[PDB]
């Protein structure tokens, strides 16, 4: 590799834009850079942020797992839009509709568990009754002190 | 498991499917009968035949190849390509 | 429309070459040319010798050290006879029967 | 019959 | 005494011996899968003797046999806890694994890496019996991370496939999010109790134990696929069928449930931990059973089945009934491993077909597979006096008759109905009706490996609940007095689920085409939860991992 | 009539529901033909090196080399400190550091005040 | 849209692909075979109602709201074939698909284990290397100025020659190694 | 310590008087004999350090770093001998001489009884490393790193020099043994604040610190394999060793001067680990992993509990072995595909199964799989920082998710998936390369059996 195929600074003149689009091996009309706010992207082409999962799978690819060709200017986040990672593919249900259904479902189930914790169900019984002063020596009571009498009666 | 496919087997199964099709007569059907020009079928009928091949052999033919398979011999040759027959 | 005559010719030529390659991936009756190289021994090698090793280990190295193998003491019921002492545990109180 | 050759890398090294 | 501890260690050393065999190899093997299956059969036979002499007296012990480290007040020793939980889990795990490997000698016969597969499956078994026998938190963390890594290696078995690697990394991600809470629990016990040993944790018996139990609940969420950290267990069906059968149905995925059953003296004195376990388990057993109603891959449906059963296990821990939960683990292993084995027998017979919409007509084509699939489904739903009756129904017989979150009970009953719904859905689309698979029938099951491997778990799925529940001692008091509408709850709800799903299945023969409802789109796209968070949380990471982390700060400003 | 599909950042619009896919104009023919021409030329330039027997090595891809040089080298020499770069390097640069600083300082002052007042249960805490 | 030979989709191809995807998603909706076959002839009638539409702008609009119909009525998890992309067995054996040149890196003690195979592989490689320069000088005189327009390659024209760019298509790994 | 310095110096007449085909074999043999000799330093005591002379001593902190240093030289001679095959013989002997001189500087850097001899040897280790990186680095593009080395000299080693001369005038000595018993508390003052920064910032850049790690994914990339091995394995750990010596004098002001830098590490390991998820360069990914692991050692030294020092020195030894093996795996692919791009050569388990086994083992040690000493160090640091503050477990555990995430991603990208078609020079694994991976991994696995020799002076 040599210098005139390497990235450079932001294209200002249209002939530098044409030289870059010839360098990045794409049409000049499709070639748009990242906007020169000073974030250091340089003259790299702003690809339209499509995940590689979205591509044609039956197409004869150079890189079949990446769904990518030789000499094609890759996406800037190509390490991010691999099929092991972030996807942007279309879904059968809308994005905001998914977020609304998920948030309503999760928050409503949380609220219903809070309602059921507010109002607990039980059995029509008294408490469970244990002998020997509510099992005082079994539950770790000291042998020198003597507790109050816990006496249960027949019924 | 996984029985080997042969061109006799692929040929006989593709013709066995096309002989169970009510727009193709079983007496004019040959191994080189063109769907549009010789058997007189529609492109809709051709898509139904390639989908019947997909139903028959248990895999998918993509559309860039499904738009060009225009005889049973092309079907047998394409399944021979995608299944590596006569090793 | 289907293929062109150029595409049908190319697919036929490639198909002939592909079938020749796949047929020539076959094997010879000599191939692979290899270079020139007790009924219950499983229970002896895999069980009995490890039971010997682990019994020697636990008997003379682990239990000879304090608190390494600590065991829950066995469950004593009314009516039992103690082997270390010879003492018979008395039974429970007579039952205020319910049935 | 019809034994097929399995292409694999060199397991010798 | 000298028999118990000796055969206890002989079981684990015997499981490790084929790992030394496969690592010290020069020849090509005289059927190394048969060698590992023979070894695990004999390890089962070996572990049967300590279990029988535990059922005789109740004999528990600890083998703290090898001193490993002493960090100034923390003596980390190699310590094996042989209690009721190990004595009931080790023979069940070895029996299930022995059936899975006799299954795998048929199913995985075309794989040229079969010795690596049996090696990895034995490594999983070794790490799992390290997990369930560990006496301190460190050896349990060894087994914990071991079953996580062998889960990675057995999901990504076909490592060329992108989806298998994706699902394996997904499972590692959710398990390490659970490991955050496990390390939180280890940190709390080391700082406040000066121990990782279970005995000093139980003897000190802390009262402000909300934070370590929240850590353990997050660990069981990461491990047993509870809600929030669940979708890796349906994603993990991309691995082979005996992987999903052994690991991700019956053996690995119960380890978060086993972690919470293991710490029962802390949960029985913390009502807040019981309430959080009850709410999370009811949420998971609702959600995964609801997602199972509208799926078409049979491995996905049985994975949602096992995750709903794990949610029910979390429920019955959350009502302070841990021994019923562990009886449900030992019960659930048999029929759920058998259901995955029969589903994979259908898959391998129908030439790698897993979608239930291209099955059917297999009542008379695969008769033994149909018999065992019906027996596994009926044990799952709670047919009377199969194995799944002897725990799950009792769970309902303690979920009704206790001081319980009422909505958790109602969602538990809705889950109990949904189990019957997806079970008869599997029997409808896969066994009943007319065929839908392609035309070249290669349907066959007449291998003694497959038939005997399903047969021994069939004997388990018929008799094992009766045998175990009549061989285990009481550790709680079984609540046996309740009104007749409350005793007949689980059976009636299960039969109502069968009736509702039979009406649903007989609405499919009608010649009508309805537009999809919002409930169908919700349950079919998995509550929209793997669709959003698997896109959003990586995105908000990785752009933040590139724009501000790499480019802005650590290449320009700093 | 029908619910229109809403595109998103992580849910792109399909190829079928986009209107500009159904352009029939000759300038779209020219653009599509030039894209097919560049793609075919790059495909040919690749697989003449790929199918060459005399080459045994790596067909070097200057788009990949250009991508890595953009992701590593071109970050500093095309930086310009302005309002946007300084404010975004002050938000995610010294923001969460200050956040976790005050959180951990608050919790440690609370714990120290509870320890020197005899409040914190430091009973069995002898490993540290 | 994105194709190797054509730069676009013709309207006829768009109609056939939408018909095929509609039938596949319908079969996903309509599991049973007689029921799907009934609705399949109904949908074939719906597609053949406007088969004879001459106006390509009106057919464009009808195809567009047909895509809206198909998107409104699609199944969320349609039946994907197992070895089709998105299937459960898709690209499963790609970890077993070793490229052929790795046979060149074998040791001679295991090359001698299969003598006939490598003795034939030598003349396979011989065939490739005496075909290469002829097919390069074939491609350099047929390709137009500016490079080739479409990705399709010409066949072998002379007798005795081989088609250009053929070695990786012929010697590709089997789909079940 | 003079039974180790003199054989290391006798490796110079051994490497210059050796026959031209024998200079790798002889230096590898005698450096392996020195590494076998290096186990005599395990004569440690529970109360006293092993004090040889007025000039050299060894407690249980310096001893494992010495054993790792004397073990690292044969591995560097194995790793760097392939890509120096077409080199001149005299230049090859110059390379081996700079490696031997770096070991010579290090093994009396770790044993330095007095702190200004530690400073001289500490800043002496930079020169052979500099010459190795810039004469055998295969490309040199250091337009931004010159200004950063100027920043290292300004903010780092020179205030350390002035501070150590000040302690020499105040205390009367810089013997660490004397400073154990003559240490005065360093109270709150501005003089003592600049004193703390002078004593700490050199070692902060040497670890490296987050925000100060700008040199490390450059100097690791532009280096040969032996340079990257000694940077990852030893030369970062000089900062941690120097912090554990110099924080004796910095009490109790450390108890409120640690709070900024702890934040810089606790958030910093969240960032750099995340940075490893977006690395195109594999060697840069291993560099940012080294930053993400040395952040925990910075926190564990600054919180100065016993469990934190035990975990920090165990993490230093374990990460030295692990990251050195990771750079050697990265080179074992770079010597074939001739590019460091991690997405270039994929699916390598189809081609190299044993090397993919080594990738799997180095990844599992990288993500701290128990009972490996990576996990023991990681875990003890996490316990001690929980004792520091109970919220930090979140910033620990989240790191322990992302540390897993890039560890397997590096495994999944390079070894799994579909192999790259147009790369056909992927040779089978040379026995040298597999021997290098095993001499990394098998000591790292054997140290799980007996970790007490790598847990420092207060085990
Ligand atoms: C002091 C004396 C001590 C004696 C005892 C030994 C102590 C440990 C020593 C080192 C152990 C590992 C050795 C093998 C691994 C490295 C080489 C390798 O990959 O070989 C593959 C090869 C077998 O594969 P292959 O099919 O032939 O070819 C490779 C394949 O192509 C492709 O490969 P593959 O993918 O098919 O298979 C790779 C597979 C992949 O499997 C995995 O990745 C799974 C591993 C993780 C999950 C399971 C383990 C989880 C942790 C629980 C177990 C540990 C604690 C147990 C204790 C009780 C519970 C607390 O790895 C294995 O099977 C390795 C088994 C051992 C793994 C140990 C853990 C590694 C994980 C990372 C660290 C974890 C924490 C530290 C553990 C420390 C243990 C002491 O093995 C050999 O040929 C063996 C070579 C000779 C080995 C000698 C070992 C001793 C060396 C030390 C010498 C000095 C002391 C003298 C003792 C001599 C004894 C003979
Ligand atoms: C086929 C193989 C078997 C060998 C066949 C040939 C020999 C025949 C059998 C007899 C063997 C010899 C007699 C018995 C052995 C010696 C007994 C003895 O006292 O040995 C001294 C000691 C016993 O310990 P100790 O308590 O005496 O001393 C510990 C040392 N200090 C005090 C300094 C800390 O060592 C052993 O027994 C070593 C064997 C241990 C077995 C388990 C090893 C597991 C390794 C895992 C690594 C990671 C651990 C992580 C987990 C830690 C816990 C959470
Ligand atoms: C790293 C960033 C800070 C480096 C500061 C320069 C090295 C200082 C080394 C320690 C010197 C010392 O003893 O300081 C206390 C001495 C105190 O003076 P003294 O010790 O002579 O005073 C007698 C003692 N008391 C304080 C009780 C009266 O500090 C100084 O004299 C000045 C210290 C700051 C140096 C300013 C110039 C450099 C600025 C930063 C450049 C980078
Ligand atoms: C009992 C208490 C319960 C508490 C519940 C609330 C707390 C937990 C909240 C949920 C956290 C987990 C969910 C969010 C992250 C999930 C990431 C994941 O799993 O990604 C999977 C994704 C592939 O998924 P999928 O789309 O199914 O792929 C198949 C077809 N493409 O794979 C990819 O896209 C690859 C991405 C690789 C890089 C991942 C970057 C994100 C890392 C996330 C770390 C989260 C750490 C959380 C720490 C919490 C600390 C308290
Ligand atoms: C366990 C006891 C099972 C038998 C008692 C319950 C009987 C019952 O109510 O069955 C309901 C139903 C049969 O009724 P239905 O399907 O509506 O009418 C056609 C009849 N072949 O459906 C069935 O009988 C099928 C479901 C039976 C569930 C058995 C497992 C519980
Ligand atoms: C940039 C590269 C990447 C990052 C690497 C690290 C670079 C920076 C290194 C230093 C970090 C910040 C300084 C250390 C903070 C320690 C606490 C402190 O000084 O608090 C601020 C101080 C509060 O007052 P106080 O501490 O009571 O002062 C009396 C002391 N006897 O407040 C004040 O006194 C007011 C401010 C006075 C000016 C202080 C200047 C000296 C410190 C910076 C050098």
């Amino acid at each position: 590799i040599t210098k005139d195929m390497l990235p450079g600074p932001y294209p200002k003149t249209p002939e530098e834009r044409a030289a870059a689009a010839k360098k990045y091996n794409m049409r000049v009309e499709d070639y748009e850079p990242y906007p020169d706010d000073g974030m250091g992207y340089g003259d790299y082409p702003k690809l339209p942020d499509r995940s590689q999962q979205e591509r044609d799978p039956w197409y004869d690819w150079d890189h079949p797992d990446l769904r990518l060709n030789w000499g094609e200017p890759m996406h800037w986040d190509l390490d991010m839009y691999i099929r092991n990672r972030v996807d942007t593919s279309p879904t059968p249900v809308n994005w905001n509709l998914m977020c609304k259904h998920l948030f309503g479902f999760v928050a409503f189930m949380l609220f219903m568990f809070w309602v059921g914790e507010t109002y607990p169900t039980y059995q029509p019984v008294g408490p469970k009754q244990y002998p020997y002063n509510n099992l005082y020596l079994e539950r770790g009571g000291d042998p020198n002190k003597e507790p109050e009498p816990v006496v249960h009666y027949e019924i | 498991d996984a029985p080997p496919l042969t061109l006799e087997g692929i040929k006989d199964r593709v013709l066995y499917v096309l002989k169970l099709y009510d727009k193709i007569d079983p007496e004019k059907l040959s191994v080189n009968s063109h769907f549009m020009k010789d058997l007189g079928l529609d492109s809709l009928d051709q898509v139904e035949i390639i989908m019947a091949m997909e139903d028959e052999f248990g895999f998918e033919i993509p559309d860039i190849d499904a738009e060009k398979l225009m005889c049973p011999q092309e079907i047998v040759d394409y399944i021979a390509d995608k299944k590596d027959v006569y090793e | 429309s289907g293929y062109t005559p150029d595409e049908k010719l190319r697919l036929q030529q490639l198909r002939e070459l592909r079938r020749r390659w796949l047929k020539d991936q076959e094997l010879s009756p000599r191939e692979p040319v290899l270079p020139p190289r007790r009924h219950s021994i499983f229970a002896f090698t895999h069980v009995l010798i490890p039971v010997w090793i682990i019994h020697y280990y636990l008997k003379y190295h682990v239990t000879t050290k304090p608190y390494t193998i600590v065991e829950k003491k066995p469950r004593i019921f009314p009516g039992d006879t103690i082997l270390e002492t010879g003492e018979v545990i008395p039974p429970m109180k007579e039952f205020p029967d319910q049935h | 019959g019809k034994r097929l050759f399995i292409i694999k890398p060199s397991g010798f090294y | 005494m000298n028999l118990f501890s000796s055969l206890t260690l002989v079981t684990l050393i015997l499981l490790t011996m084929p790992i030394a065999a496969i690592n010290f190899n020069t020849h090509k093997f005289t059927n190394y899968p048969l060698y590992v299956k023979t070894t695990i059969s004999c390890a089962f036979i070996t572990s049967m003797i300590p279990t029988m002499m535990f059922i005789h007296t109740g004999q528990e012990m600890i083998i703290s046999n090898w001193h490993w480290l002493t960090i100034q007040t923390l003596k980390l020793s190699l310590s094996f806890k042989m209690d009721f939980f190990s004595m009931m889990f080790v023979p069940v795990a070895l029996f299930v694994t022995w059936s899975i490997m006799e299954f795998s000698m048929w199913y995985m016969h075309s794989d040229p890496n079969i010795n690596q597969f049996f090696k990895y499956l034995l490594l999983f078994l070794i790490t799992m019996l390290i997990l369930v026998t560990a006496n301190n938190l460190f050896q349990l963390f060894i087994g914990w991370e071991g079953v996580g890594i062998m889960s990675f290696l057995l999901i990504g078995w076909w490592y060329g496939r992108t989806d298998a690697n994706t699902a394996a990394l997904q499972a590692i991600l959710y398990n390490r999010i659970g490991d955050i809470g496990f390390i939180l629990a280890m940190a709390w016990f080391l700082i406040n109790l000066n121990t990782w040993d279970l005995q000093q944790i139980f003897m000190l018996n802390p009262n402000d134990s909300n934070l370590p139990l929240m850590g353990l609940i997050l660990a069981a969420t990461g491990k047993s696929a509870q809600f929030g950290l669940h979708p890796w267990l349906p994603s993990a069906m991309e691995g082979p069928t005996p992987v999903s059968a052994l690991l991700h149905s019956s053996t690995m995925v119960v380890a978060g449930i086993f972690l919470l059953i293991r710490f029962y003296p802390l949960t029985e004195n913390n009502k807040f931990g019981q309430s959080i376990m009850l709410c999370l388990g009811a949420m998971t057993t609702l959600f995964t059973a609801m997602c199972a109603l509208t799926q078409n891959d049979i491995k996905k449906i049985i994975a949602f089945s096992t995750s709903s059963q794990l949610g029910l296990m979390m429920v019955t821990i959350g009502i302070n009934q841990p021994h019923l939960a562990f009886l449900h683990i030992c019960t659930h292993a048999f029929f759920k491993a058998m259901l995955f084995m029969c589903s994979g027998s259908i898959i391998h017979s129908l030439n790698d077909e897993q979608d239930i919409r291209k099955m059917g007509g297999l009542f008379k084509a695969m008769p033994f597979t149909t018999t065992a699939l019906i027996i596994g489904s009926l044990a799952l739903t709670g047919m009377p006096f199969l194995t799944g009756f002897y725990s799950k129904d009792l769970i309902i017989e303690s979920a009704n008759t206790s001081y319980t979150n009422a909505w958790a009970l109602l969602m538990t009953l809705v889950a109990t109905s949904f189990t019957a719904i997806y079970s008869t859905r599997i029997i409808f689309f896969a066994l009943l009706g007319q065929p839908r698979f392609p035309t070249l029938i290669n349907i066959n099951e007449n291998n003694p490996f497959l038939i005997n491997s399903i047969k021994r778990l069939l004997i388990g799925s018929l008799f094992a609940g009766f045998i175990i529940s009549n061989n285990i001692p009481p550790m709680t008091i079984p609540q046996m007095t309740m009104p007749h509408y409350l005793k007949m709850t689980a059976l009636t709800v299960t039969i109502l689920g069968f009736i509702l799903a039979l009406e649903i299945s007989n609405t499919t023969h009608y010649l009508k085409f309805n537009y999809p409802s919002n409930t169908f789109k919700f349950s079919n796209l998995l509550g929209y939860y793997p669709t959003i968070m698997h896109r959003l949380t990586p995105y908000m990471n990785l752009t933040m991992s590139q724009k501000s982390a790499s480019s802005l700060l650590d290449l320009i400003w700093l | 009539s029908f619910p229109k599909y809403e595109p998103s950042r992580l849910a792109s619009l399909p190829t079928t529901l986009d209107p500009a896919e159904y352009d029939i104009s000759s300038e779209t023919r020219k653009a599509q033909a030039e894209r097919l021409a560049i793609r075919s030329r790059l495909k040919r330039e690749y697989q003449l090196q790929y199918n060459d027997p005399s080459r045994r090595g790596v067909v070097e891809d200057p788009a990949l080399i250009r991508w890595t040089c953009a992701r590593s080298a071109n970050v500093y020499p095309n930086f310009r400190p302005n309002t946007k770069t300084s404010l975004l390097g002050a938000l995610f640069g010294i923001g969460p550091l200050i956040f976790w600083y005050y959180v951990f300082k608050t919790d440690r002052d609370r714990k120290e005040k509870l320890i020197q007042e005899g409040k914190l249960d430091r009973t069995f805490n002898i490993s540290y | 849209a994105f194709l190797p030979s054509a730069a676009y989709l013709t309207h006829q191809q768009k109609v056939l692909q939408l018909y095929k995807r509609a039938l596949r998603h319908l079969e996903s909706r309509c599991v049973h075979r007689d029921k799907y076959r009934y609705f399949a002839c109904l949908l074939r009638a719906r597609f053949d109602e406007h088969k004879n539409e001459k106006d390509m702008v009106k057919a464009t609009q009808l195809l567009r709201e047909a895509e809206k119909e198909f998107w409104h009525g699609q199944h969320p998890q349609p039946y994907i074939f197992p070895e089709s992309p998105g299937g459960t067995s898709y690209e499963r054996y790609e970890c077993y698909k070793v490229p052929e040149w790795c046979l060149d890196d074998w040791h001679p003690s295991e090359k001698a284990m299969y003598p006939d195979y490598f003795a034939k592989r030598e003349q396979w490689k011989k065939l490739r290397r005496e075909s290469w320069e002829r097919e390069v000088k074939q491609l350099q005189e047929e390709t137009p100025v500016g490079g080739p327009r479409t990705e399709a390659l010409p066949p072998a024209r002379k007798q005795g020659d081989l088609p250009p760019l053929w070695w990786h298509i012929v010697t590709r790994p089997r789909e079940r190694p | 310590m003079l039974k180790y310095i003199i054989p290391t110096m006798m490796l110079m007449p051994l490497t210059w008087l050796s026959k031209n085909s024998m200079i790798w074999i002889n230096t590898t043999l005698h450096s392996l004999l020195i590494s076998l000799t290096s186990l005599l330093l395990l004569n440690q005591f529970g109360d006293n350090s092993l004090n040889f002379s007025l000039t050299f001593f060894s407690d249980s902190l310096s001893t494992p770093l010495l054993i790792l240093t004397m073990w690292l030289l044969p591995l560097m001679l194995m790793a760097s001998q392939h890509h120096l095959s077409k080199e001149n013989l005299a230049r090859k002997k110059l390379f081996i001489s700079m490696l031997i001189l770096l070991q010579l500087f290090l093994i009396m850097t770790f044993t330095a009884t007095e702190l200004i001899f530690f400073y001289i040897m500490f800043e002496a280790t930079l020169v052979p490393t500099l010459i190795i990186i810039t004469r055998w680095g295969n490309q040199t593009e250091r337009l931004n790193a010159g200004l950063y080395f100027l920043f290292y000299t300004l903010a780092g080693s020179l205030p350390l020099l002035v501070a150590l001369i000040y302690i020499q005038n105040t205390m009367g000595s810089l013997n660490f043994l004397i400073l154990q018993y003559w240490v005065q508390p360093m109270p709150n003052s501005w003089s003592n604040t600049f004193m703390w920064l002078a004593c700490m910032m050199a070692f902060m850049v040497k670890m490296p610190l987050y925000g100060l790690h700008l040199w490390l994914p450059k100097a690791h990339v532009e280096a040969p394999i032996a340079g990257s091995m000694v940077l990852a394995a030893i030369l970062l750990k000089l900062g941690g060793y120097g912090m554990m010596r110099i924080t004796l004098l910095l009490n109790p002001i450390t108890d409120f001067m640690a709070y900024p830098f702890i934040m810089l590490s606790l958030w910093g390991m969240i960032m750099t680990s995340s940075i490893c998820l977006r690395q195109t360069d594999l060697k840069s990914l291993i560099a940012y992993s080294s930053v993400s692991h040395m952040a925990l050692v910075i926190v564990a030294i600054l919180i100065q509990t016993p469990w934190s020092y035990m975990g920090a020195t165990a993490l230093m030894i374990a990460h030295g072995l692990t990251s050195s093996m990771l750079f050697c795996l990265a080179n074992s692919n770079y010597e074939r595909v001739h590019s460091r791009t991690m997405i270039l050569a994929r699916g390598l388990q189809t081609l190299l199964p044993l090397m993919a086994a080594w990738w799997l083992l180095a990844s599992l040690t990288n993500l701290a799989l128990p009972p490996s000493i990576n996990l023991i160090g990681e875990l003890f640091v996490v316990m001690s920082t929980f004792s520091w503050s109970n919220i930090t477990i979140i910033l620990m555990g989240l790191n322990m998710v992302i540390t897993a995430l890039y560890s397997l991603y590096m495994l999944i990208t390079t070894q799994r998936g579909k192999h790259t078609h147009h790369i056909n020079n992927i040779l089978p694994s040379f026995t040298r390369e597999n021997a290098l991976m095993s001499l990394h991994m098998l000591p790292l696995l054997l140290l799980s059996l007996n970790p007490k020799i790598i847990l420092g002076p207060l085990y």
